[PDB]
């Protein structure tokens, strides 16, 4: 029962309670997220961007504490920029390792549920999930945030490997639509980020569309 | 680290920030509270970080003034070092990393706004070190009263005069409906290519009415025991 | 509060302050802390204002019913015991009362009974009750003799309250004096500390700690 | 865990004259930092030339006033329409309050009217029933702000006759109804300035032998 | 519960201090001297937490004696009291503060005046005509407000002090086993053996 | 004791000929938005509407009491549908009595309630009561988040008593519907679907079901990137 | 065990026509016990005056600290510190102890020697500056002082009239507070003369 | 989270954390449930029957406290048997009302999340859900128990009105399969009870079948 | 705290009880008699929670006096002690128990023997040659183990008692303002006025 994750948060701090997911597919990987930020039952920001760049084609989805995830993501971006200056482009695994190192070594003072997703040319699309404990788990797709509980059933039944871009976008849209519908901590617009060899594409979807799916 | 002071001043407030065509505007009320008591009936909540970057503050009054001055000091030295006009993202980054380091014990909640060579910017910073981006933002005890107005009347492509009207209307909603906020409306307009104009007491809708009686005492009313000339000179 | 009452050659002196507080807030400077039960019986009040005020006026009703039923004025011992038995029934419930039942009867003579809210009931010649009781004791004990005159005894009671009113932050306002004889109680006026302190300082030459 | 009390703010003020008495009180009702109502009266005519107000927790305040109004009604039935004197009303209220000694009405009660000699009277009560007649009393949220001002202006405290070396005090005298209303209006405008829970409107109830008159004044709404 | 008193009169300062040392339900000693001589014309009495009291008193004593040797000169009672206050003012914000209250009675040889200072464990200094620490004050202050005069002699001060001790012996709950009295004047410090 | 399944804000205001009241159709189970078909406006006769927020099980208890009150009033009452019909003031005072009695037994009905209606003489009735038994009246009234966000907006239309005759039903309903949208933006335990009720002295009771929040502004979200420095 | 209300005390400051006034009570107690009736809470460094309420040990410590700092200021600057500057110095020094603060409520008062403008200011315990045209209050009877000042105060009072207003504000506030009173002192400050008066008040 | 549902239980008592659901369809209504009972992380009973008869064609699904739900169901069965002796067959609404009355009036001392489902000839299939608070909610279908959180997304997307018997059985089987897969408090066999005009039919489904769906 | 002692000798029982009544930091009275006569040859001393002590003692006293009138006969010390114990044994499991400890000293006229019973607030009865309640026992028991003999006279018992009081006055923290001593024997109950 996951009131406990919220329970870990510092009193009166902004909460990211979220509906975040990353899905690998034929051409690469797609990250998806809602846009709601809460302070108790008040929505502090209804148009938040929870998908954040740590490198050109390595992004992450943030959940848990807004402050903690931002501080971590900023440090990771710094590490990978310094890595690139010396050793060239880092692997998605390398990025996940830097995230893990920060999350694990500071597991008591932090509340950060992060999904790392990136595109290599050799390794194609990859997804690593990092829960509260600071453990790393490489998966075909990953879901996280307060709203993810409501779509474990749906996502497990509907996920297939080697999907197309349009299919994966529909999979993420339908999933987050349900997570938003049931989770009060999730809502607003559905942001998405597409990572392929072609480049980086940002997508957005509004309530009027996804609510009536 | 000390887990709060109750004696420490922590004013109720309504501060807002609104983006427009060629810049950004911020506004605030002018009430400072001590518990249920109004300590200052006309304080200034709009602070200067740099000439064209300004900062509205709510929460622990000492922490907002102290953190805005410290970062403002370091921004000035940075501006002199780099021979460049300071950027809003630099103030944003320096503020959040300071606030995060202290884990929320520095109770500063800020709306940062300004113009720089990159353009016009509007951010909010929370005590624990999280930051948000927006076209319209509100903090303080009267943030909900203000945000209600902002959500009702805000649109894309606001003019300068429309943004000032929307901002002051949002502050007024806090003044009337929130007990933590009151008195006057301060405004600061930061337009691109122009000097920032600080409009102290832009509105004064809460003037004290004439008293029914004068309480000037007849001279000699107070009983005195001793008089003596005090030496202030050397 | 500060209240006292002592027994001496010429009967009983009773003296009280008039302050009432709610924490550090001075709520009143003109509270009547002596209750006039009957022409021969007095009661002092210290502690919870409502508790004292309510139950001592109730005590007066019980004493009236006694003299109707028995065709005779109630004894000081019996009156004090009605109150002490009442508060004992409420023991643990959180009543706060420090009272003194002072009076004269034929069979007893002049008599004083200390009665508090945790059930204690004591007969005695001298008692000081309240937050400033220790301050009153200091002056009273060091100047007390059985052979005091009515004039000197009245002053010592007044001066002992004044002493407490000065030092104790939760005592002050004004001094109410009473004198109890074989013929009943006699009121000896309300004395504001505002004027009384300076009058006493000048005439007595005391209170040298204060800037004159 | 459930907390049965709340703070509805507001402040009240009673002053007694020679042949009259006033009982004032602001009309603002609040919880925490929100305004519930800008005009919610809490000073009531209870009959027999008695005006009453029970400031603090409004639910307990309303319950008490309601019960006292009913007490007046049954006093008439049981005692051949006899007029309830202000001193008798005061004692009756003490028993109402002390009746709930172990689950109190969280209110500061003030009543005002004329005594049996036709002279102005004000009585004030604590939450559990201790009462006292006074010339002057402020109660509620801004009581600590207003009360010392009244000590100075009504009872002339700390004021001495000029030139008498602080020996002769300023003599006590009754104030006119015009002078009393001036002090009330100045008390409430000052309290509105410095206390957040006080404002919106002021309602004064004046009690003379002729009856009960009302006066209303605007206050700052911030 | 530990009694320490002080009375400044015309030409001297008189300090009275209880003799009892109690731990649990046992009076371990009934002849304890709760004072240290800081300098020939300065005396400090003390009371508070066990161990802390003597450790603090002796630490101050050592520092004042060090100053006297270094400068071949006696520090004034005002100077000593200010030094003591600062040490307690430092102490209160330490990891483990000294829980000690003191009275400093001294005779200033330059001014030819007696001086009495009352300092609590927080570092709260006040010069007074008469002073006391602990529950003693609740009785002695009001008593002295009445009976004290500024122009009294040393003998009158001792009778005034007897009046305090009698009252304390009558109304205090604990048996404090009497007091050791010491007088500070122009001729230095001496103890009254029969009290 | 605590509320489990809960209902959020109830908002309301007066206008020239009557009163308007509204509330969304959500029954929250903590952070879970569990029930979506919950009606929280309950009419009593053809002249009163009781809007209830807080614990839904306690709301359903109050429903049954009001239902039973209509039945009881009809007993031995030939003028039950005329002079001796239930007034809003009667219905409110009953509820207010119950709420204060329950709090006094340390066993409160957890709710916040607003009774809106029109009296027999044409006067507008609008009054509030909650778990503590606290009551107040005002030209605009709201519960929960509504108190913080709706009231400010509704008071811009009717700031004092004298503004009531100047406010038409069209203007008033527009303000209410706007307020419901703002609550959907900013209240984490609110829904898009809601009910609205108008009680007019001339046209009577109009009960509107299955309303939706519309004309929402979300387009500006696409321009917002990152949380500070990020450009992409 | 609330540091700000163990010893008790009050300070108030007001402005007038080309003058300022600052006043304080004389009580120092230990909760209910009154200990000293000579404990002044107003100090001065050159022409700048500082009043301090709160925990008495910190009042003493801060006086000694600002005497220390203003003396070094004068030696290096070769001039006396001004009220506006001193206010900033107090704010800095208090906030330096942010997470272990002095339990005090200081109040600055004085006239700028260059411009001649009357100046007053107040602080919380961690150094938040509260500037005001009219008046500043501090101590255990701050609520009472706020009430008295707001009603009695009017702008541009002459020194002789200002004395009466501040004195009546302090006295009547102190009499409604158990931990304040036991005497009072009022400073009237003109451009180049300063009068100090001890008030007669009730000693309970 | 689910914790404050399980934080309600008395120390050491048997827990009925569950995956229960009732679904109306063309011919009537079907009740479904898992068979797991836990005491902390130990499975006290792996073959429990959470579907219980209060009347011929009025059944209920139990979740929360085993003791509390059993005590309630026994009392309801007693009330409906006494109702039948005097007034004939009770409606499903009447049964739900008796459940509510017990759950609401004893809301502080009880932890019982009950779904009531029955078949009338006039009213056909009906489903009433009664959560912890003691409120009543009539619905086309209902889900409850610790494991229901994971299938809100799936059930909302897949439920249709006027389904056939075979479709409804598949809907319940697939749903509870997912709830069991993700919820540790749920497991064992999937019991079902079919309520129609034809009569009462009991169904069972074993892990080997439903796990590999 | 309160001091109540008891010594049974050859032909009598001697009870000693402290005179001080203290509340807070004030000794309100220094002449209090902490005992009640239950019957002509039975005396009960008491100590414990304020109010409870006297309320309990008088309640017992009334019950024993009622028995004496009804039967025109004096109950034996053993019978009285058993009655008292049962009342305390009931009390301890009540809503609000009597927090009172007692000593019952009596002379049995049928046996011609003195008897001393010690009962605590729980209802724990023991017959003893010497007894004490509270912190007093921690000193007096070991002292009496040494000096007590069974065949002592009343005068020897009083000297033995003086030895106890002296030790308590020396080593006890609180000033209990001396003791009131009473003797119970074949001729009834009498008080020693000079102790
Ligand atoms: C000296 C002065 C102090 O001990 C005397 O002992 C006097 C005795 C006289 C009055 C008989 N004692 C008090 O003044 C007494 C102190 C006290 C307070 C509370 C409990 C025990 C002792 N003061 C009071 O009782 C005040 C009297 C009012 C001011 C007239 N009353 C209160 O504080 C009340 C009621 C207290 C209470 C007791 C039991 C149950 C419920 C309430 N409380 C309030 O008024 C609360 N509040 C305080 C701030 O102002 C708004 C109201
Ligand atoms: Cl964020
Ligand atoms: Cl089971
Ligand atoms: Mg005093
Ligand atoms: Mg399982």
């Amino acid at each position: 029962g996951i009131q406990v994750d919220i329970n870990r948060l510092k009193k009166g701090e902004v909460s990211l309670g979220a509906s975040i997911m990353a899905v690998t597919f034929k051409d690469g990987v797609i990250l998806g997220a809602d846009s709601r930020t809460t302070t108790g039952a008040y929505i502090a920001n209804r148009v938040t961007d929870k998908l954040t760049r740590v490198h050109d084609k390595i992004w992450c989805c943030r959940s848990g504490s807004a402050a903690d995830t931002q501080a971590i993501a900023d440090i990771v971006q710094y590490h990978l920029e310094l890595y690139t200056s010396q050793y060239g482009t880092p692997s998605t695994e390398t990025a996940a390792s830097v995230f893990k190192e920060l999350c694990y070594e500071n597991k008591d003072n932090l509340t950060a549920g992060i999904i790392v997703a990136g595109y290599d040319d050799k390794n194609k699309g990859e997804v690593y999930t990092i829960p509260l404990g600071g453990s790393v788990h490489k998966l075909p797709y990953a879901i996280a945030g307060s709203g993810s509980t409501f779509i474990y059933g749906y996502c497990d039944k509907n996920f297939r490997e080697n999907m197309s871009k349009e299919e994966t976008v529909d999979f993420i849209k339908h999933s987050l639509s349900q997570a938003i519908k049931w989770d009060g901590s999730s809502g607003g617009v559905i942001r998405m980020v597409v990572l392929t060899a072609a480049g980086v594409e940002r997508l957005i979807f509004y309530p009027d569309e996804y609510e009536q799916l | 680290n000390s887990h709060t002071q109750p004696k420490a001043t922590s004013t109720g407030a309504t501060i807002v920030g609104v983006k427009f065509n060629n810049g950004v505007v911020i506004a605030a009320d002018t009430r400072s509270t001590q518990g249920p008591i109004v300590a200052d009936k006309n304080c200034a909540k709009l602070h200067r970080i740099s000439p064209k970057i300004w900062c509205a503050g709510a929460g622990t009054a000492a922490d907002t003034e102290a953190v805005t001055q410290l970062i403002g000091s370091n921004i000035e030295l940075h501006s002199l070092y780099t021979s460049r006009e300071p950027r809003v993202v630099s103030a944003l980054q320096m503020l959040k990393q300071h606030l995060f380091k202290y884990q929320g014990h520095i109770g500063a909640y800020l709306i940062v706004a300004g113009v720089d060579p990159t353009g016009s910017h509007l951010f909010s910073i929370h005590a624990h070190g999280s930051t948000d981006v927006g076209y319209y933002l509100s903090l303080g005890s009267g943030s909900l009263a203000a945000m209600a107005v902002l959500e009702s009347h805000w649109k894309q492509d606001l003019t300068k005069e429309e943004a000032i009207k929307l901002a002051s209307d949002a502050i007024q909603a806090g003044i009337w409906n929130d007990l933590g906020s009151g008195s006057n409306v301060d405004v600061c307009v930061m337009e691109i290519g122009k000097d920032a104009e600080y409009l102290r007491n832009y509105l004064t809708p809460n003037v004290r009415e004439e008293k029914q009686k004068s309480y000037k005492f007849p001279r000699g009313t107070t009983a005195v025991l001793k008089e003596s000339i005090v030496n202030i000179c050397d | 509060t500060t209240t006292l009452a002592f027994r001496f050659q010429g009967g009983i002196i009773v003296a009280v302050d008039s302050r009432a507080t709610a924490g550090n807030w001075v709520a009143s400077q003109t509270v009547k802390k002596v209750i006039e039960i009957n022409p021969f019986l007095l009661g002092t009040m210290a502690g919870g204002a409502a508790d004292c005020q309510f139950w001592e006026t109730w005590l007066g009703s019980q004493c009236r019913l006694h003299e109707l039923r028995e065709k005779e004025r109630i004894s000081v011992a019996a009156a004090s015991k009605i109150l002490s038995n009442l508060v004992y029934q409420y023991k643990g419930a959180g009543l706060s009362m420090g009272t003194m039942i002072c009076g004269y009867t034929r069979k007893e003579g002049p008599t004083i009974y200390y009665v508090d809210s945790d059930g204690t009931r004591l007969k005695g010649d001298i008692f000081c009750v309240g937050s400033g009781q220790t301050f009153a004791y200091g002056v009273l004990d060091s100047n007390y003799k059985w052979d005091l005159s009515v004039e000197d005894a009245l002053y010592l009671g007044k001066r002992s309250i004044l002493a407490a009113a000065h030092r104790d932050a939760y005592s002050g306002g004004s001094v109410n004096l009473y004198h109890v004889t074989e013929d009943g109680w006699i009121y000896h006026g309300n004395h504001d500390v505002g004027e009384l302190f300076w009058k006493v300082k000048e005439e007595e030459g005391s209170f040298n700690n204060v800037i004159g | 865990q459930f907390n049965p009390y709340g703070d509805n703010g507001g402040t009240i003020l009673g002053i007694a004259g020679e042949d009259f008495a006033v009982l004032a009180g602001d009309t603002r009702n609040i919880t925490d930092y929100s305004i519930n109502s800008r005009y919610e009266p809490k000073v009531f005519d209870c009959g027999d030339n008695i005006v009453m107000s029970a400031n603090g927790f409004a639910a307990d305040g309303d319950a008490l006033v309601k019960r006292f109004k009913n007490s007046v009604k049954w006093y008439h039935f049981d005692h051949n329409d006899k007029k309830l004197s202000i001193n008798s009303a005061a004692r009756n209220i003490q028993h109402l309050l002390y009746g709930k000694r172990f689950f109190p009405y969280y209110v500061h009660t003030i009543i005002a009217g004329l005594d049996e000699d036709g002279k102005g009277a004000v009585y004030s009560f604590d939450p559990v029933g201790s009462y006292e007649r006074e010339q002057c009393r402020a109660g509620g949220a801004a009581a600590s702000l207003i009360m010392p001002f009244l000590d100075n202006q009504v009872n002339f405290k700390n004021q001495y006759e000029p030139g008498t070396n602080g020996k002769v005090k300023k003599p006590l005298k009754y104030l006119s109804v015009e002078e009393v209303i001036k002090l009330v209006r100045d008390s409430f405008t000052s309290a509105t300035e410095r206390h957040i829970q006080v404002g919106d409107g002021l309602e004064i109830l004046i009690v003379t032998k002729d009856g009960v008159r009302k006066e209303f004044y605007e206050l700052k709404r911030d | 519960m530990d009694i320490i008193l002080g009375i400044r009169v015309q030409d001297s300062v008189i300090l009275a201090s209880s003799k009892a040392v109690t731990r649990g339900i046992s009076v371990l000693k009934d002849s304890d001297d709760k004072t240290r001589q800081l300098s020939p014309h300065t005396l400090m009495s003390f009371a508070g937490e066990a161990g802390d009291t003597v450790q603090f008193a002796e630490y101050i004593q050592a520092n004042i004696q060090l100053y006297s040797i270094r400068e071949d000169y006696e520090l004034s009672p005002q100077a000593v009291s200010s030094f003591v206050r600062q040490e307690l003012a430092k102490s209160i914000r330490s990891r483990r503060p000294y829980q000690v209250n003191v009275l400093i009675g001294g005779y200033d040889k330059k001014k030819n005046k007696p001086e009495l200072y009352q300092i609590d464990y927080l570092g709260t200094k006040v010069e007074l005509p008469y002073g006391a620490h602990g529950y003693s004050g609740f009785y002695t202050f009001s008593l002295l407000d009445h009976h004290y005069r500024p122009d009294m002699t040393t003998e009158e001060g001792l009778d005034l002090l007897k009046l305090c001790v009698q009252e304390l012996e009558k109304r205090m709950p604990m048996d404090f086993k009497g007091v050791i009295v010491k007088i500070v004047d122009k001729d230095g410090i001496r103890q009254v053996d029969d009290f | 004791q605590q509320p489990i399944v809960t209902g959020t804000s109830v908002i309301s205001m007066k206008y020239d000929n009557g009163v308007i009241i509204a509330a969304d159709n959500l029954g929250s189970y903590g952070s879970l938005l569990r029930f979506n078909g919950v009606e929280r406006l309950i009419p009593v006769g053809d002249n009163t509407v009781v809007g209830i927020s807080g614990d839904i099980s306690d709301m359903q208890h109050i429903e049954r009491l009001l239902k039973d009150l209509v039945t009881e009033n009809a007993y031995d009452n030939p003028l039950a549908d005329a002079e001796e019909a239930l007034e809003p003031s009667y219905i409110f005072e009953y509820l207010a009595t119950v709420m204060y009695q329950r709090r006094s037994k340390m066993n409160p009905l957890w709710n916040a309630i607003i009774v809106a209606g029109v009296q027999s003489n044409g006067d507008q009735f609008l009054r509030y009561v909650n778990l503590l038994g606290v009551t107040y009246s005002s030209p605009t009234l709201a519960t929960g988040f509504g108190a913080h966000m709706a009231n400010p907006l509704l008071r811009k239309v009717v700031d004092r008593e004298s503004d009531i005759p100047k406010t038409t039903v069209q203007v008033a309903e527009e303000a209410i519907v706007n307020a419901m949208r703002v609550l959907y933006y900013r209240d984490a335990r609110s829904s898009r679907n809601f009910s609205l009720a108008i009680i007019d002295k001339n046209t009577g009771l109009t009960f509107k079901k299955n309303l939706q929040v519309e004309n929402m502004k979300w387009d500006f979200a696409k321009d917002i990137k990152g949380y500070g420095t990020q450009k992409i | 065990s609330d540091p700000s209300s163990i010893n008790g005390g009050i300070v108030v400051a007001m402005t007038g026509k080309d003058c300022v006034a600052i006043a304080c009570d004389l009580r120092l107690g230990s909760q209910s016990l009154g200990v000293s009736n000579k404990f002044e809470k107003i100090f001065h460094y050159g022409h700048v005056f500082l009043g301090i309420t709160g925990l008495a040990t910190d009042v003493t410590t801060l006086n000694e600290m600002f005497r220390y700092k203003t003396n070094l200021y004068k030696l290096k600057e070769e001039r006396a510190i001004e009220p506006e500057t001193f206010t900033q110095l107090v704010s800095s020094s208090l906030y330096e102890r942010r997470f272990g603060p002095y339990f005090v409520g200081p109040v600055v008062a004085g006239i700028n020697s260059k411009s001649g403008k009357p100046f007053i200011a107040g602080f919380d315990l961690i150094g938040c500056i509260d500037e005001a045209k009219d008046f500043i209050v501090s101590g255990t009877a701050s609520d009472q002082l706020f009430g008295m000042c707001e009603s009695l105060y009017e702008p541009n009072l002459e020194p002789e009239d200002l004395f009466e207003t501040i004195s009546q504000a302090l006295l009547n506030a102190a009499d409604r507070d158990a931990l304040s009173g036991w005497g009072a002192v009022v400073y009237i400050i003109k451009k180049d003369e300063v009068v100090k008066r001890y008030l007669k008040m009730r000693q309970d």
